[PDB]
């Protein structure tokens, strides 16, 4: 027996753009784990097509982190708003356990089809 | 009872012998590589839950093939027949057959796995990074039935020693071939579960020595072209026996075939970069860190350590 | 010598590997031989081929 993740993550929004400074606010479904040191964030989620440039206020409130993004993969899935018609975009350099873990916990709780 | 026999053999038409009692299971004590809520490692378990059935030849000589089948619960029956069905044209799984039987005034769902190995790449591993001395009746098994060596060879005792009986090394590398092919079809193995979407975690002991692919319990399913190999634990645990069997030797012969003459290289040749992009594309495509053929263009001394 | 320019013209940086030099380019041979069989296999005759 060798799962994927036993103990599930979190998620709270962020803001997201196009270019450098396109970021306006919330436009994104951006994942995350809270580590000690600082919670790092998985997985961005879009209804917009064309995302490259995503920003996220700092622990400090000084600087920015700005996290861009690889080609986004399309998917359909099933809500109270019947469609629900997506593109999951990964942040370029996420490695394969994280995202095996971010579409397990997706498809696992998250309808889809 | 007997129609239990002439269920498993199905249209194989395999004379197949038992080795247990009845329609009982067989306790064996095996190498597993576990990561769950509660426990992990690498490490010897009892594996208890399987009824297995020897496969006989003509001339009533037993050969290294078995079938091996288990008992489960109504949710993982749908789950693998599932995630089966999605995944059954891949020459690098295993052939499955899932039915229903009566054992008591029950319908038990069964699901068998046909023409596996004795053991699995897990228990070589394992034989091969555990040594001891005192008992190693595994690996003498392993050596033995592959024709490495024959049963007498381990009366010249410090047989296993490298300084004394230095041929040793010469016995281990009658599996390169064995492994090389296991490689190839981990590959091919990868390259359908990305195009069907599957996601799922690669251990050592769900794969036989000849190379095929089983137990399809854990994974999951996302949109097709978009499925996540996890093959972080496989490759670094089997990495060390890799240059103790030499099992890339086949890649210094014409056409990768060890029964042609060695490629002659030109002298004045000393790059060879390409040849390591090929070999690491051929053999480690879903591995997923930066490889650097030189190591100027390294980034600080664990990437040094890493592309070394 | 007129060998070491020929091989160090058909490189194609003018670098070359070292070992190869004496391989390719020495004019004399010296061989060491342990025992009787291995001179049987090895240096025979009056001219041999290495
Ligand atoms: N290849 C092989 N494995 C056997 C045989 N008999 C027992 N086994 C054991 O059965 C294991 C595979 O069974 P299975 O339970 O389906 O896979 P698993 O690795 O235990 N994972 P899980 O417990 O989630 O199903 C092998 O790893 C090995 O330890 C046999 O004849 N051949
Ligand atoms: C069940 C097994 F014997 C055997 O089936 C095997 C299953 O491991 P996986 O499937 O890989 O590991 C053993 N095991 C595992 C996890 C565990 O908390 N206890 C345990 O004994
Ligand atoms: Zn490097």
């Amino acid at each position: 027996n060798n799962e994927l993740s036993p103990v599930a993550l979190r998620q709270m929004s962020c803001a997201a753009g196009t270019t450098q400074t396109a970021c306006t606010d919330d436009n994104a479904l951006a994942y995350y784990n809270t580590t000690k040191g600082g919670r790092f964030v998985l997985a961005l989620l879009s209804d917009l097509q064309d995302l490259k440039w995503a920003r996220f206020p700092k622990s400090d409130g000084t600087g920015t982190i700005y996290t861009e993004l690889e080609p986004p993969c399309r998917f359909v899935t099933d809500t109270p708003k019947g469609p629900k018609v997506k593109y999951l975009y990964f942040i370029k350099g996420l490695n394969n356990l994280n995202r095996g873990m971010v579409l397990g916990s997706l498809a696992a709780t998250v309808r889809l089809q | 009872a007997q129609s239990f026999l002439n269920r498993v053999c199905g249209v194989s038409a395999a004379r197949l012998t038992p080795c247990g009692t009845g329609t009982s299971t067989d306790v064996v004590y095996r190498a597993f590589d576990i990561y769950n809520d509660k426990v992990a490692g690498f490490a010897k378990f009892l594996k208890t839950n399987c009824c297995r059935f020897q496969e006989k030849d003509e001339d009533d000589n037993l050969i290294d093939s078995y079938f091996v089948v288990k008992r489960h619960t109504f949710s993982n029956y749908q789950h693998e027949e599932t995630i089966y069905n999605l995944l059954k044209d891949c020459p690098a799984v295993a052939k499955h057959d899932f039915f229903k039987f009566r054992i008591d005034g029950d319908m038990v769902p069964h699901i068998s796995r046909q023409r596996l190995t004795k053991y699995t790449m897990a228990d070589l591993v394992y034989a091969l990074r555990h040594f001891d001395e005192g008992n190693c009746d595994t690996l003498k098994e392993i050596l033995v039935t592959y024709n490495c060596c024959d049963d007498d060879y381990f009366n010249k005792k410090d047989w296993y020693d490298f300084v004394e009986n230095p041929d040793i090394l010469r016995v281990y590398a009658n599996l390169g071939e064995r492994v090389r092919q296991a490689l190839l079809k981990t590959v091919q193995f990868c390259d359908a579960m990305r195009n069907a979407g599957i996601v799922g975690v690669l251990t050592l002991d769900n794969q036989d020595l000849n190379g095929n692919w089983y137990d399809f319990g854990d994974f999951i399913q996302t949109t097709p072209g978009s499925g996540v190999p996890v093959v972080d634990s496989y490759y670094s645990l089997l990495m060390p026996i890799l240059t103790l069997t030499r099992a890339l030797t086949a890649e210094s012969h014409v056409d990768t075939d060890l029964t042609k003459p060695y490629i002659k290289w030109d002298l004045l040749k000393y790059d060879f970069t390409e040849e390591r992009l090929k070999l690491f594309d051929r053999y480690f495509k879903y591995w997923d860190q930066t490889y650097h053929p030189n190591c100027v263009n390294c980034l600080d001394d664990r990437c040094i350590l890493h592309c070394a | 010598n007129d060998a070491l320019n020929n091989i160090i013209n058909n490189a194609r940086d003018g670098c070359v590997p070292l070992n190869i030099i004496p391989l390719t380019t020495a004019a004399k041979l010296m061989v060491v031989i342990p025992d009787y069989n291995t001179y049987k296999n090895t240096c025979d005759g009056t001219t041999f081929t290495y």
